[PDB]
């Protein structure tokens, strides 16, 4: 599954 | 063998028409096997293989969430960095984000990485150890505290350390066919005469599976090498890759010259003569 | 902002055998950024329904892409692949030499 939740930059 | 299981995001913005573009494929080693494109005819999470199709809505739609917030993160990501940058909103920039993990010939977790990267280039990168990060600009390095202070790395180490080996797991199996089957070279030798005096001679590797693939023209014995062309591995189209070495010689010595070709579909080494 | 010219290779799914069936393949890659435009071409005509893989980069983070078309080598037809990109003064096209 892909990442539950990306960096937010 | 040794497996690992990895996605690469991009978002490109799209200034005169609107909303950018989103696009997102996932990869078991080499094959692709789920792909999200807010810009398809569906916005949704799509398999890719044939074996994904055993899938039910649940997964599909907790993934089409995951691949439409990230889109959505990332939008706002792309204005933050047309901040940084002191950047005007009518051109187009590219945020792309891949991250993997990676599976020890022995089975479990071995190293799993993340990276980020702006208009082409190094941005963020999520270092060895999976507790911090390497900012690559000044921009980066407020990228890099606002990270850090939030704890971005803690969440990306489970995800990379758990969940992504968990699932490589059943993913290996619901591709046990396909993806642990080993497809050899078909291969062959090509002369093709340059001067009156020397030709080309072209070693081919056709239809393999996995892509690594080696290929080397050595001359009777001492295999020393003699520049050759090697071009970039290459897709057929159809799962299968091509490949091919060329080299030099002069007329009557084609038989001094041997190519080896290695793969892992090979019980052994291959060689060729022309 | 970086970019990166395309590389370009024109060639066949199966060895050409005029008049057996195949697939025409243009691959282009190690590109940035991903705007690109791909043609096929058949005698300087522009193939139509060609069709292309999912847009995808790699570790270097540079694009590739893979546009490919049905078709049925002839002694006498000539087959290109023409390809645009910032990077290039002007399109680039490649011609297929079944021997590539």
């Amino acid at each position: 599954v892909m990442a539950p939740r990306t960096v937010l930059l | 063998g040794s497996h690992s299981l990895k996605y690469f995001h991009t978002s490109v913005s799209r200034p005169g028409r609107g909303e950018p573009r989103f696009i997102s494929v996932g990869y078991v080693d080499d094959t692709q096997f789920v792909r999200f494109d807010n810009d398809a005819a569906s916005p949704r999470m799509v398999p890719r293989a044939p074996w994904m199709e055993q899938e039910g809505s649940e997964y599909w739609d907790r993934e089409t969430r995951s691949a439409r917030d990230t889109a959505q993160i990332f939008r706002v990501n792309l204005r933050t960095l047309r901040g940084y940058y002191n950047q005007s909103e009518a051109g187009s920039h590219t945020l792309q984000w891949m991250h993997g993990c990676e599976l020890g010939p022995d089975g479990r977790f071995l190293r799993g990485y993340e990276q980020f990267a702006y208009d082409g280039k190094d941005y963020l990168t999520l270092n060895e150890d999976l507790r911090s990060w390497t900012a690559v600009d000044t921009a980066a390095q407020i990228s890099e505290q606002k990270s850090n202070d939030a704890s971005e790395a803690e969440h990306q180490r489970a995800y990379l350390e758990d969940t992504c080996v968990e699932w490589l797991h059943k993913y290996l199996e619901k591709g046990k066919e396909t993806l642990l089957h080993l497809e050899p070279p078909k291969t062959h030798v090509t002369h093709h005469p340059i001067s009156d005096h020397e030709a080309t001679l072209r070693c081919w590797a056709l239809g393999f599976y996995p892509a690594e693939i080696t290929l080397t023209w050595q001359q009777d014995g001492e295999g020393h090498t003699q520049d050759t062309e090697l071009v970039e591995t290459r897709p057929a189209g159809d799962g299968t890759f091509q490949k091919w070495a060329a080299v030099v010689v002069p007329s009557g010595e084609e038989q001094a010259y041997t190519c080896h070709v290695q793969h892992e579909g090979l019980p052994e080494p291959v060689t060729l003569r022309w | 902002m970086i970019q990166r010219t395309p590389k370009i290779q024109v060639y066949s799914r199966h060895p050409a055998e005029n008049g057996k069936s195949n697939f025409l393949n243009c691959y282009v890659s190690g590109f940035h950024p991903s705007d690109i435009e791909v043609d096929l071409l058949k005698n300087g005509e522009r193939i139509e329904k060609v069709e292309h893989s999912d847009l995808s980069f790699s570790k270097d983070w540079s694009f590739y892409l893979l546009y490919y078309t049905e078709f049925t080598p002839t002694e006498k037809d000539e087959y290109a692949c023409r390809v645009n990109h910032v990077t290039l003064s002007q399109p680039k096209i490649v011609k297929w030499d079944r021997d590539m």
